[PDB]
Protein backbone atom coordinates (compact mmCIF):
# COMPACT_ATOMS: atom_id res chain seq x y z
CA UNK A 1 0.00 0.00 0.00
CA UNK A 2 3.22 2.20 -0.09
CA UNK A 3 4.83 3.14 -3.23
CA UNK A 4 2.84 0.52 -4.99
CA UNK A 5 -0.34 1.37 -6.87
CA UNK A 6 -0.05 4.67 -9.02
CA UNK A 7 3.24 5.61 -8.84
CA UNK A 8 4.37 2.36 -10.31
CA UNK A 9 8.27 2.85 -12.22
CA UNK A 10 7.86 4.27 -15.36
CA UNK A 11 10.31 2.26 -16.51
CA UNK A 12 11.43 -1.52 -17.68
CA UNK A 13 9.24 -1.24 -20.66
CA UNK A 14 10.98 -1.94 -23.72
CA UNK A 15 14.06 -0.12 -24.67
CA UNK A 16 15.98 -0.91 -21.25
CA UNK A 17 14.67 -4.56 -20.91
CA UNK A 18 15.42 -5.09 -25.03
CA UNK A 19 18.87 -3.77 -24.86
CA UNK A 20 19.67 -6.70 -22.40
CA UNK A 21 19.87 -9.09 -25.06
CA UNK A 22 22.77 -7.41 -26.67
CA UNK A 23 24.88 -7.87 -23.62
CA UNK A 24 25.23 -11.84 -24.20
CA UNK A 25 26.95 -11.71 -27.21
CA UNK A 26 29.29 -8.88 -26.27
CA UNK A 27 31.15 -10.49 -23.43
CA UNK B 1 19.90 -42.45 -26.56
CA UNK B 2 16.72 -43.91 -24.72
CA UNK B 3 14.07 -41.32 -23.79
CA UNK B 4 13.19 -42.72 -20.87
CA UNK B 5 16.46 -43.88 -19.50
CA UNK B 6 17.42 -40.08 -19.94
CA UNK B 7 15.13 -39.17 -17.25
CA UNK B 8 17.16 -41.64 -14.99
CA UNK B 9 20.62 -40.16 -15.82
CA UNK B 10 19.72 -36.95 -13.96
CA UNK B 11 18.56 -39.08 -11.00
CA UNK B 12 21.73 -41.28 -11.19
CA UNK B 13 23.89 -38.04 -11.23
CA UNK B 14 22.56 -36.54 -8.66
CA UNK B 15 22.16 -39.88 -6.66
CA UNK B 16 26.13 -40.45 -6.42
CA UNK B 17 26.65 -36.92 -6.34
CA UNK B 18 24.36 -36.56 -2.89
CA UNK B 19 26.53 -39.29 -1.48
CA UNK B 20 29.84 -37.59 -1.91
CA UNK B 21 28.32 -34.33 -0.93
CA UNK B 22 27.34 -35.43 2.66
CA UNK B 23 30.92 -36.62 3.13
CA UNK B 24 31.86 -33.40 2.74
CA UNK B 25 28.84 -31.73 4.64
CA UNK B 26 29.66 -34.45 7.69
CA UNK B 27 32.81 -32.85 9.24
CA UNK B 28 32.48 -28.95 10.30
CA UNK B 29 31.98 -26.33 7.15
CA UNK B 30 33.60 -23.41 5.93
CA UNK B 31 36.46 -25.23 3.05
CA UNK B 32 37.56 -24.26 -0.13
CA UNK B 33 34.86 -24.56 -3.00
CA UNK B 34 38.41 -25.38 -5.05
CA UNK B 35 39.00 -27.94 -2.75
CA UNK B 36 35.57 -29.44 -2.89
CA UNK B 37 35.15 -29.84 -6.27
CA UNK B 38 38.97 -31.86 -6.35
CA UNK B 39 36.98 -33.91 -4.04
CA UNK B 40 34.16 -34.55 -6.68
CA UNK B 41 36.47 -34.57 -9.36
CA UNK B 42 34.68 -32.14 -11.81
CA UNK B 43 35.38 -28.14 -12.83
CA UNK B 44 34.56 -25.61 -10.23
CA UNK B 45 31.48 -24.23 -12.12
CA UNK B 46 30.10 -27.48 -12.62
CA UNK B 47 30.36 -27.98 -8.73
CA UNK B 48 28.81 -24.66 -7.40
CA UNK B 49 25.46 -25.28 -9.89
CA UNK B 50 24.98 -28.67 -8.57
CA UNK B 51 25.59 -28.21 -5.11
CA UNK B 52 23.26 -24.76 -5.06
CA UNK B 53 20.39 -26.80 -6.77
CA UNK B 54 20.16 -29.35 -3.61
CA UNK C 1 -19.16 -45.24 -31.12
CA UNK C 2 -16.43 -47.48 -29.17
CA UNK C 3 -18.85 -49.51 -27.05
CA UNK C 4 -20.35 -52.56 -27.92
CA UNK C 5 -21.54 -50.51 -31.56
CA UNK C 6 -18.63 -52.21 -33.27
CA UNK C 7 -16.01 -54.30 -31.81
CA UNK C 8 -15.97 -55.58 -28.20
CA UNK C 9 -12.01 -56.32 -27.67
CA UNK C 10 -11.26 -53.73 -30.19
CA UNK C 11 -11.68 -51.55 -26.94
CA UNK C 12 -7.89 -52.48 -25.22
CA UNK C 13 -5.91 -51.84 -28.81
CA UNK C 14 -7.83 -48.32 -28.58
CA UNK C 15 -7.07 -47.65 -24.73
CA UNK C 16 -3.54 -49.38 -25.19
CA UNK C 17 -2.44 -46.98 -28.04
CA UNK C 18 -4.20 -43.93 -25.80
CA UNK C 19 -1.82 -44.64 -23.06
CA UNK C 20 1.33 -43.91 -25.88
CA UNK C 21 -0.27 -40.33 -26.29
CA UNK C 22 -0.33 -39.25 -23.13
CA UNK C 23 3.08 -40.62 -22.09
CA UNK C 24 4.91 -38.59 -23.64
CA UNK C 25 2.92 -35.61 -22.85
CA UNK C 26 3.61 -36.43 -19.70
CA UNK C 27 -0.24 -36.76 -18.20
CA UNK C 28 -0.73 -39.75 -15.73
CA UNK C 29 -3.96 -39.16 -15.54
CA UNK C 30 -5.32 -40.18 -19.27
CA UNK C 31 -2.02 -42.74 -19.28
CA UNK C 32 -3.12 -44.70 -16.24
CA UNK C 33 -7.37 -44.25 -16.64
CA UNK C 34 -6.66 -45.95 -19.99
CA UNK C 35 -4.49 -48.17 -18.70
CA UNK C 36 -6.97 -49.38 -16.42
CA UNK C 37 -9.55 -49.61 -18.33
CA UNK C 38 -7.35 -51.52 -21.05
CA UNK C 39 -6.15 -54.17 -18.00
CA UNK C 40 -9.50 -54.56 -16.31
CA UNK C 41 -11.01 -55.28 -20.07
CA UNK C 42 -8.72 -57.66 -20.95
CA UNK C 43 -10.04 -60.36 -18.60
CA UNK C 44 -13.31 -59.69 -20.45
CA UNK C 45 -11.85 -59.61 -24.09
CA UNK C 46 -9.35 -61.76 -26.52
CA UNK C 47 -5.68 -60.07 -26.58
CA UNK C 48 -2.39 -61.27 -29.31
CA UNK C 49 0.61 -61.88 -27.78
CA UNK C 50 2.14 -59.04 -28.28
CA UNK C 51 -0.66 -56.73 -26.56
CA UNK C 52 -0.86 -58.77 -23.42
CA UNK C 53 2.79 -58.04 -23.31
CA UNK C 54 2.43 -54.77 -23.73
CA UNK D 1 -18.27 -12.17 -28.94
CA UNK D 2 -15.25 -12.92 -26.93
CA UNK D 3 -13.42 -13.93 -30.45
CA UNK D 4 -14.14 -10.33 -31.71
CA UNK D 5 -13.27 -8.52 -28.53
CA UNK D 6 -9.84 -10.10 -28.04
CA UNK D 7 -8.63 -9.68 -31.85
CA UNK D 8 -9.80 -5.90 -31.84
CA UNK D 9 -7.90 -5.26 -28.77
CA UNK D 10 -4.86 -5.48 -31.30
CA UNK D 11 -6.47 -2.42 -32.62
CA UNK D 12 -5.91 -0.15 -28.93
CA UNK D 13 -1.82 -0.02 -28.78
CA UNK D 14 0.55 -1.75 -30.88
CA UNK D 15 3.98 -1.08 -30.83
CA UNK D 16 5.76 -4.08 -32.37
CA UNK D 17 4.14 -5.51 -35.53
CA UNK D 18 1.60 -4.15 -37.90
CA UNK D 19 0.41 -7.28 -39.01
CA UNK D 20 -1.06 -7.60 -35.73
CA UNK D 21 -3.87 -5.99 -36.64
CA UNK D 22 -3.93 -7.07 -39.77
CA UNK D 23 -4.18 -10.34 -39.14
CA UNK D 24 -7.04 -9.03 -36.65
CA UNK D 25 -8.95 -7.65 -39.06
CA UNK D 26 -9.91 -10.84 -41.02
CA UNK D 27 -11.40 -12.01 -37.67
CA UNK D 28 -13.75 -8.57 -37.10
CA UNK D 29 -14.69 -8.28 -40.57
CA UNK D 30 -16.04 -11.98 -40.83
CA UNK D 31 -18.34 -11.42 -37.82
CA UNK D 32 -19.49 -8.01 -38.27
CA UNK D 33 -21.41 -9.53 -41.65
CA UNK D 34 -23.24 -12.42 -39.84
CA UNK D 35 -23.88 -10.67 -36.52
CA UNK D 36 -24.19 -7.25 -35.58
CA UNK D 37 -21.48 -6.01 -33.54
CA UNK D 38 -22.57 -2.58 -33.75
CA UNK D 39 -22.55 -1.91 -29.81
CA UNK D 40 -19.03 -3.32 -29.35
CA UNK D 41 -18.42 -2.44 -32.86
CA UNK D 42 -18.69 1.53 -32.02
CA UNK D 43 -17.41 1.20 -28.71
CA UNK D 44 -14.15 0.72 -30.50
CA UNK D 45 -13.39 4.18 -31.38
CA UNK D 46 -15.34 5.56 -27.80
CA UNK D 47 -13.09 3.18 -26.09
CA UNK D 48 -9.45 4.76 -26.70
CA UNK D 49 -8.62 7.56 -28.67
CA UNK D 50 -5.73 9.27 -30.57
CA UNK D 51 -4.59 5.74 -32.01
CA UNK D 52 -7.58 3.88 -33.90
CA UNK D 53 -10.45 5.39 -32.07
CA UNK D 54 -10.39 8.67 -34.01
CA UNK D 55 -11.25 7.39 -37.35
CA UNK D 56 -15.59 7.16 -38.17
CA UNK D 57 -17.72 8.25 -40.87
CA UNK D 58 -20.79 8.84 -38.23
CA UNK D 59 -20.30 10.30 -34.83
CA UNK D 60 -17.25 12.25 -35.69
CA UNK D 61 -15.38 11.97 -39.03
CA UNK D 62 -11.99 11.62 -38.53
CA UNK D 63 -8.77 9.74 -40.10
CA UNK D 64 -6.00 7.98 -37.90
CA UNK D 65 -5.77 4.13 -38.06
CA UNK D 66 -3.59 1.13 -39.34
CA UNK D 67 -6.63 -0.08 -40.22
CA UNK D 68 -9.44 1.49 -42.82
CA UNK D 69 -12.31 -1.66 -41.74
CA UNK D 70 -13.35 0.10 -38.58
CA UNK D 71 -15.66 2.74 -40.31
CA UNK D 72 -19.24 2.56 -41.14
CA UNK D 73 -20.86 1.66 -44.24
CA UNK D 74 -24.16 0.70 -45.96
CA UNK D 75 -23.90 -2.44 -45.65
CA UNK D 76 -23.86 -2.74 -41.27
CA UNK D 77 -26.39 -0.26 -41.65
CA UNK D 78 -28.98 -2.18 -43.72
CA UNK D 79 -28.36 -5.70 -41.11
CA UNK D 80 -28.78 -3.42 -37.84
CA UNK D 81 -32.29 -2.70 -38.84
CA UNK D 82 -32.56 -6.61 -40.18
CA UNK D 83 -31.41 -7.34 -36.02
CA UNK D 84 -33.89 -5.45 -35.11
CA UNK D 85 -36.75 -7.17 -36.69
CA UNK D 86 -36.25 -10.78 -37.09
CA UNK D 87 -34.62 -11.28 -33.85
CA UNK D 88 -37.06 -8.58 -32.04
CA UNK D 89 -39.92 -7.39 -34.22
CA UNK D 90 -40.60 -11.79 -35.57
CA UNK D 91 -40.61 -12.80 -31.81
CA UNK D 92 -42.16 -10.07 -30.49
CA UNK D 93 -45.69 -11.42 -32.06
CA UNK D 94 -45.13 -14.64 -31.08
CA UNK D 95 -44.37 -14.31 -27.13
CA UNK D 96 -46.90 -12.01 -27.16
CA UNK D 97 -49.69 -14.57 -27.81
CA UNK D 98 -47.99 -17.36 -25.20
CA UNK D 99 -48.48 -14.29 -22.22
CA UNK D 100 -52.00 -14.30 -23.29
CA UNK D 101 -52.67 -17.80 -24.02
CA UNK D 102 -51.04 -19.09 -21.14
CA UNK D 103 -49.10 -21.53 -22.36
CA UNK D 104 -46.83 -23.62 -20.30
CA UNK D 105 -44.31 -22.09 -18.16
CA UNK D 106 -40.71 -23.47 -18.55
CA UNK D 107 -41.31 -23.60 -22.15
CA UNK D 108 -42.50 -19.95 -22.48
CA UNK D 109 -39.45 -18.60 -19.93
CA UNK D 110 -36.60 -19.83 -21.96
CA UNK D 111 -38.58 -18.14 -25.18
CA UNK D 112 -37.79 -14.74 -22.96
CA UNK D 113 -33.96 -16.01 -22.28
CA UNK D 114 -33.21 -16.44 -25.85
CA UNK D 115 -35.21 -13.16 -26.63
CA UNK D 116 -32.88 -11.54 -23.79
CA UNK D 117 -29.75 -12.67 -25.22
CA UNK D 118 -30.65 -10.96 -28.76
CA UNK D 119 -30.37 -7.46 -26.99
CA UNK D 120 -26.82 -8.55 -26.01
CA UNK D 121 -26.18 -8.46 -29.46
CA UNK D 122 -27.58 -5.52 -30.00
CA UNK D 123 -26.35 -3.19 -27.40
CA UNK D 124 -29.96 -3.10 -25.00
CA UNK D 125 -28.81 -3.60 -21.48
CA UNK D 126 -32.21 -2.43 -19.79
CA UNK D 127 -34.64 -5.06 -22.25
CA UNK D 128 -31.66 -7.54 -21.47
CA UNK D 129 -32.32 -7.78 -17.78
CA UNK D 130 -35.98 -6.84 -17.96
CA UNK D 131 -36.89 -9.90 -20.13
CA UNK D 132 -34.57 -12.03 -17.74
CA UNK D 133 -36.66 -10.84 -14.78
CA UNK D 134 -39.91 -12.40 -16.11
CA UNK D 135 -38.20 -15.71 -16.91
CA UNK D 136 -37.00 -15.71 -13.25
CA UNK D 137 -39.65 -16.22 -11.92
CA UNK D 138 -40.81 -19.03 -14.11
CA UNK D 139 -37.97 -20.78 -13.60
CA UNK D 140 -37.27 -23.37 -10.62
CA UNK D 141 -34.80 -26.02 -11.61
CA UNK D 142 -31.16 -24.87 -12.89
CA UNK D 143 -31.71 -25.38 -16.16
CA UNK D 144 -33.03 -21.86 -16.61
CA UNK D 145 -30.04 -20.76 -14.01
CA UNK D 146 -27.35 -21.20 -15.91
CA UNK D 147 -28.30 -18.67 -18.41
CA UNK D 148 -28.86 -15.87 -15.99
CA UNK D 149 -25.36 -15.75 -14.74
CA UNK D 150 -24.40 -15.41 -18.03
CA UNK D 151 -26.59 -12.27 -18.44
CA UNK D 152 -24.50 -10.52 -15.85
CA UNK D 153 -21.45 -12.12 -17.29
CA UNK D 154 -22.08 -10.08 -20.56
CA UNK D 155 -21.91 -6.90 -19.11
CA UNK D 156 -18.18 -7.29 -17.87
CA UNK D 157 -16.72 -9.07 -20.62
CA UNK D 158 -18.61 -7.27 -23.54
CA UNK D 159 -19.97 -4.04 -22.43
CA UNK D 160 -16.95 -3.68 -20.01
CA UNK D 161 -18.13 -3.47 -16.70
CA UNK D 162 -15.68 -4.06 -13.82
CA UNK D 163 -17.75 -2.37 -11.39
CA UNK D 164 -22.04 -3.34 -11.20
CA UNK D 165 -20.70 -7.26 -12.45
CA UNK D 166 -18.99 -8.46 -9.39
CA UNK D 167 -21.87 -6.91 -6.91
CA UNK D 168 -24.77 -8.69 -9.09
CA UNK D 169 -23.06 -11.83 -9.35
CA UNK D 170 -22.36 -12.25 -5.56
CA UNK D 171 -26.30 -11.56 -4.82
CA UNK D 172 -28.09 -14.16 -7.56
CA UNK D 173 -25.86 -16.43 -6.16
CA UNK D 174 -26.63 -15.92 -2.67
CA UNK D 175 -30.33 -16.04 -2.67
CA UNK D 176 -30.28 -18.88 -4.54
CA UNK D 177 -26.93 -21.51 -3.95
CA UNK D 178 -26.73 -24.74 -6.23
CA UNK D 179 -23.34 -24.15 -8.64
CA UNK D 180 -24.20 -27.36 -10.78
CA UNK D 181 -21.29 -29.07 -11.26
CA UNK D 182 -17.84 -27.54 -11.19
CA UNK D 183 -18.04 -25.61 -14.47
CA UNK D 184 -20.94 -23.84 -13.67
CA UNK D 185 -18.96 -22.76 -10.30
CA UNK D 186 -15.78 -21.25 -12.33
CA UNK D 187 -18.86 -18.99 -13.95
CA UNK D 188 -18.85 -16.97 -11.02
CA UNK D 189 -14.97 -17.89 -9.66
CA UNK D 190 -13.83 -17.04 -13.11
CA UNK D 191 -15.16 -13.72 -13.11
CA UNK D 192 -13.69 -13.28 -9.48
CA UNK D 193 -10.18 -13.75 -10.33
CA UNK D 194 -10.29 -11.61 -13.17
CA UNK D 195 -12.38 -8.81 -11.73
CA UNK D 196 -8.43 -8.51 -9.56
CA UNK D 197 -6.86 -7.21 -11.81
CA UNK D 198 -9.20 -4.50 -12.46
CA UNK D 199 -8.66 -3.82 -8.56
CA UNK D 200 -4.82 -4.65 -8.61
CA UNK D 201 -5.36 -7.76 -5.60
CA UNK D 202 -1.80 -8.92 -6.57
CA UNK D 203 -1.78 -12.92 -6.02
CA UNK D 204 -5.32 -12.83 -4.73
CA UNK D 205 -6.45 -13.36 -8.69
CA UNK D 206 -5.16 -16.67 -8.92
CA UNK D 207 -6.49 -17.82 -6.24
CA UNK D 208 -9.74 -19.29 -8.08
CA UNK D 209 -8.08 -19.58 -11.42
CA UNK D 210 -5.88 -22.48 -10.49
CA UNK D 211 -8.44 -24.14 -8.69
CA UNK D 212 -10.03 -23.86 -11.95
CA UNK D 213 -10.30 -26.66 -14.66
CA UNK D 214 -8.51 -25.78 -17.94
CA UNK D 215 -11.49 -27.58 -19.98
CA UNK D 216 -13.86 -24.19 -18.89
CA UNK D 217 -14.93 -22.57 -21.88
CA UNK D 218 -17.77 -19.81 -22.40
CA UNK D 219 -17.54 -19.38 -25.99
CA UNK D 220 -19.35 -15.32 -25.90
CA UNK D 221 -17.66 -14.54 -23.14
CA UNK D 222 -14.27 -16.48 -23.60
CA UNK D 223 -12.33 -19.18 -25.23
CA UNK D 224 -10.60 -22.05 -24.68
CA UNK D 225 -6.72 -21.33 -25.75
CA UNK D 226 -7.31 -17.79 -23.77
CA UNK D 227 -8.62 -18.58 -20.70
CA UNK D 228 -5.18 -20.93 -20.54
CA UNK D 229 -3.44 -17.99 -20.23
CA UNK D 230 -4.78 -16.77 -17.48
CA UNK D 231 -4.21 -19.46 -15.03
CA UNK D 232 -0.49 -19.91 -16.45
CA UNK D 233 0.75 -16.44 -15.94
CA UNK D 234 -1.62 -15.64 -12.78
CA UNK D 235 -0.64 -19.26 -11.55
CA UNK D 236 3.24 -18.94 -11.26
CA UNK D 237 2.29 -15.00 -10.05
CA UNK D 238 0.45 -16.15 -7.04
CA UNK D 239 2.31 -20.32 -6.12
CA UNK D 240 5.62 -19.90 -5.26
CA UNK D 241 7.77 -21.95 -6.50
CA UNK D 242 7.85 -24.68 -3.88
CA UNK D 243 4.00 -25.10 -5.21
CA UNK D 244 5.21 -24.90 -9.00
CA UNK D 245 7.13 -28.46 -9.41
CA UNK D 246 3.90 -30.28 -7.55
CA UNK D 247 0.93 -28.57 -9.46
CA UNK D 248 2.18 -26.05 -12.54
CA UNK D 249 4.97 -27.74 -14.30
CA UNK D 250 3.44 -31.47 -13.66
CA UNK D 251 -0.21 -31.57 -14.38
CA UNK D 252 -2.58 -33.37 -16.53
CA UNK D 253 -5.24 -30.35 -17.84
CA UNK D 254 -2.08 -27.72 -17.90
CA UNK D 255 0.69 -29.56 -19.87
CA UNK D 256 -2.40 -30.52 -22.47
CA UNK D 257 -2.77 -26.85 -23.14
CA UNK D 258 0.53 -26.16 -23.59
CA UNK D 259 1.39 -29.25 -26.02
CA UNK D 260 -2.09 -27.93 -28.05
CA UNK D 261 -1.43 -24.33 -28.18
CA UNK D 262 2.43 -22.77 -28.12
CA UNK D 263 1.37 -19.25 -27.50
CA UNK D 264 1.24 -19.92 -23.73
CA UNK D 265 5.16 -20.23 -22.74
CA UNK D 266 4.55 -19.70 -18.96
CA UNK D 267 4.47 -23.19 -17.41
CA UNK D 268 7.35 -24.60 -19.16
CA UNK D 269 9.74 -22.15 -20.08
CA UNK D 270 9.39 -19.98 -17.20
CA UNK D 271 9.35 -23.24 -14.85
CA UNK D 272 11.80 -25.54 -16.25
CA UNK D 273 14.41 -22.84 -16.67
CA UNK D 274 14.04 -21.93 -13.15
CA UNK D 275 13.95 -25.41 -12.00
CA UNK D 276 17.94 -25.67 -13.39
CA UNK D 277 19.24 -22.21 -11.71
CA UNK D 278 19.54 -20.92 -15.66
CA UNK D 279 18.48 -17.22 -14.88
CA UNK D 280 20.41 -16.75 -18.63
CA UNK D 281 17.60 -18.24 -20.95
CA UNK D 282 15.20 -17.41 -18.18
CA UNK D 283 15.54 -13.39 -19.33
CA UNK D 284 14.37 -13.84 -23.02
CA UNK D 285 11.08 -15.98 -21.96
CA UNK D 286 9.48 -12.71 -20.08
CA UNK D 287 9.80 -11.81 -24.05
CA UNK D 288 6.72 -14.04 -25.25
CA UNK D 289 5.25 -13.87 -21.91
CA UNK D 290 4.43 -9.68 -22.27
CA UNK D 291 4.28 -9.88 -25.90
CA UNK D 292 1.92 -12.60 -26.58
CA UNK D 293 0.26 -13.27 -23.96
CA UNK D 294 -0.27 -10.32 -21.47
CA UNK D 295 -0.25 -7.38 -24.46
CA UNK D 296 -3.06 -9.19 -27.04
CA UNK D 297 -5.07 -9.68 -24.02
CA UNK D 298 -7.96 -7.65 -22.28
CA UNK D 299 -7.60 -7.92 -18.80
CA UNK D 300 -3.84 -9.03 -18.29
CA UNK D 301 -3.45 -5.35 -20.10
CA UNK D 302 -4.05 -4.07 -16.60
CA UNK D 303 -0.93 -4.71 -14.99
CA UNK D 304 1.31 -5.29 -17.88
CA UNK D 305 4.70 -4.51 -16.15
CA UNK D 306 3.47 -5.41 -12.79
CA UNK D 307 3.38 -9.21 -13.80
CA UNK D 308 6.86 -9.68 -14.88
CA UNK D 309 8.22 -7.43 -12.00
CA UNK D 310 7.63 -9.52 -9.20
CA UNK D 311 8.20 -12.76 -11.13
CA UNK D 312 11.96 -11.22 -11.24
CA UNK D 313 11.82 -10.28 -7.83
CA UNK D 314 10.79 -13.59 -7.00
CA UNK D 315 13.22 -15.47 -8.92
CA UNK D 316 15.87 -13.24 -7.44
CA UNK D 317 15.63 -14.13 -4.14
CA UNK D 318 15.84 -17.87 -4.59
CA UNK D 319 19.44 -16.98 -5.84
CA UNK D 320 20.04 -15.35 -2.67
CA UNK D 321 19.30 -18.31 -1.11
CA UNK D 322 21.99 -20.87 -2.86
CA UNK D 323 24.61 -18.40 -2.02
CA UNK D 324 25.87 -15.54 1.05
CA UNK D 325 27.98 -13.65 -1.27
CA UNK D 326 27.20 -13.34 -4.91
CA UNK D 327 29.55 -11.69 -7.94
CA UNK D 328 29.29 -8.99 -10.38
CA UNK D 329 30.43 -11.40 -13.35
CA UNK D 330 27.58 -13.95 -12.12
CA UNK D 331 24.41 -12.06 -12.23
CA UNK D 332 25.53 -8.92 -14.37
CA UNK D 333 27.83 -10.97 -17.05
CA UNK D 334 26.37 -14.63 -17.79
CA UNK D 335 22.45 -13.79 -17.27
CA UNK D 336 22.75 -10.90 -19.71
CA UNK D 337 21.82 -7.85 -17.38
CA UNK D 338 24.14 -5.02 -17.04
CA UNK D 339 25.19 -3.43 -14.07
CA UNK D 340 23.44 0.43 -14.65
CA UNK D 341 20.43 -1.29 -15.56
CA UNK D 342 20.47 -4.32 -12.90
CA UNK D 343 20.69 -1.95 -10.18
CA UNK D 344 17.54 0.04 -11.19
CA UNK D 345 16.01 -3.34 -10.72
CA UNK D 346 16.64 -4.45 -6.87
CA UNK D 347 17.20 -0.37 -6.65
CA UNK D 348 13.77 0.46 -6.06
CA UNK D 349 12.73 -3.17 -4.73
CA UNK D 350 15.03 -2.79 -1.23
CA UNK D 351 13.02 0.39 0.01
CA UNK D 352 9.75 -1.07 -0.80
CA UNK D 353 10.79 -4.24 1.94
CA UNK D 354 9.82 -6.38 -0.13
CA UNK D 355 13.08 -8.13 -0.78
CA UNK D 356 15.99 -7.67 1.30
CA UNK D 357 19.23 -7.73 -0.43
CA UNK D 358 22.60 -5.83 -0.46
CA UNK D 359 24.55 -4.52 -3.60
CA UNK D 360 27.90 -3.31 -3.70
CA UNK D 361 29.03 -1.16 -6.17
CA UNK D 362 33.24 -1.27 -6.52
CA UNK D 363 33.85 -4.88 -5.54
CA UNK D 364 30.53 -6.20 -6.74
CA UNK D 365 29.80 -8.44 -3.99
CA UNK D 366 26.03 -9.09 -3.32
CA UNK D 367 25.27 -9.81 0.02
CA UNK D 368 22.22 -11.83 1.25
CA UNK D 369 20.23 -9.79 3.98
CA UNK D 370 19.15 -12.33 6.34
CA UNK D 371 17.18 -11.81 9.83
CA UNK D 372 19.29 -14.54 11.65
CA UNK D 373 18.30 -14.66 15.14
CA UNK D 374 15.27 -12.14 14.32
CA UNK D 375 13.24 -13.78 12.42
CA UNK D 376 9.41 -13.41 12.26
CA UNK D 377 9.69 -13.51 16.33
CA UNK D 378 11.40 -9.93 16.41
CA UNK D 379 9.16 -7.82 14.35
CA UNK D 380 6.29 -9.75 13.18
CA UNK D 381 5.54 -11.26 16.82
CA UNK D 382 5.02 -6.97 18.43
CA UNK D 383 3.20 -6.53 14.87
CA UNK D 384 0.04 -8.58 16.02
CA UNK D 385 -0.14 -6.77 19.62
CA UNK D 386 -0.44 -3.33 18.32
CA UNK D 387 -1.75 -4.34 15.10
CA UNK D 388 -4.90 -6.32 16.54
CA UNK D 389 -5.46 -2.99 19.27
CA UNK D 390 -7.08 -0.82 16.94
CA UNK D 391 -9.81 -3.25 16.61
CA UNK D 392 -9.71 -4.57 20.10
CA UNK D 393 -10.16 -1.08 21.35
CA UNK D 394 -12.82 -0.08 18.42
CA UNK D 395 -15.70 -0.96 19.97
CA UNK D 396 -14.46 -1.10 23.82
CA UNK D 397 -13.99 2.38 23.53
CA UNK D 398 -17.56 3.70 21.59
CA UNK D 399 -19.36 1.18 23.73
CA UNK D 400 -22.47 0.27 21.24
Amino acid sequence: ENWDDVEVDDDFTNELKAELDRYKREN
Amino acid sequence: GDELTRSHFNALYDTLLESNLCKIIEPFECVEISHISKIIGLDTQQVEGKLSQM
Amino acid sequence: EFKKLDDKPSLVDVHLLESKVYHKLRNLAKSKASLTAARTAANSIYCPTQTVAE
Amino acid sequence: NYEVSEKAFLLTQSKVSIEQRKEAAEFVLAKIKEEEMAPYYKYLCEEYLVNNGQSDLEHDEKSDSLNEWIKFDQELYNELCKKNESKIKELNEKIQKLEEDDEGELEQAQAWINLGEYYAQIGDKDNAEKTLGKSLSKAISTGAKIDVMLTIARLGFFYNDQLYVKEKLEAVNSMIEKGGDWERRNRYKTYYGIHCLAVRNFKEAAKLLVDSLATFTSIELTSYESIATYASVTGLFTLERTDLKSKVIDSPELLSLISTTAALQSISSLTISLYASDYASYFPYLLETYANVLIPCKYLNRHADFFVREMRRKVYAQLLESYKTLSLKSMASAFGVSVAFLDNDLGKFIPNKQLNCVIDRVNGIVETNRPDNKNAQYHLLVKQGDGLLTKLQKYGAAVR
